[PDB]
């Protein structure tokens, strides 16, 4: 009840991270890869 | 050339691929907070070699 | 809320995601 129990909830997170692991990367690069190309129209029509 | 950028390449993936599931890596996240770095440098490296 | 939940038996925390930039 006391040692066990925990160390159940415990495995949970350290077993659930492998997940999380990639999301924020994956969409930390994407997100920020979009950012890099201009918006405005007059450089973004100069860069054609 | 082709086949040596084959070969670099797959290598990369093979290793950060398997260096995320140790718990060498794994244990950054839960106290840093972020890469801090450790893919850009792997990716800036992997140009330059 | 997974942390939050969490929180109330471990110190296990995951990643949040802010000030992107």
């Amino acid at each position: 009840a006391e040692e066990k129990y925990p160390e159940l909830f415990a495995t949970l997170a350290n077993d659930l991270q492998p997940l999380c692991i990639a999301l924020r990367q994956f969409y930390l690069e994407n997100y920020r890869q979009l950012d890099s190309q201009p918006r405005e129209i007059a450089a973004m029509k100069a860069q054609e | 050339i082709e086949a040596i950028h084959e070969l670099v390449k797959n290598f990369f993936q093979r290793l950060g691929d398997r260096l995320r599931k140790v718990d060498c890596y794994h244990q950054v996240y839960r106290l840093v907070g972020n890469d801090g770095g450790i893919e850009q440098l792997l990716r800036r490296a992997e140009e330059d070699i | 809320s997974i942390n939050e939940c969490l929180k109330a038996m471990q110190i296990f925390e995951q990643l949040p995601v802010i000030t992107e930039s």
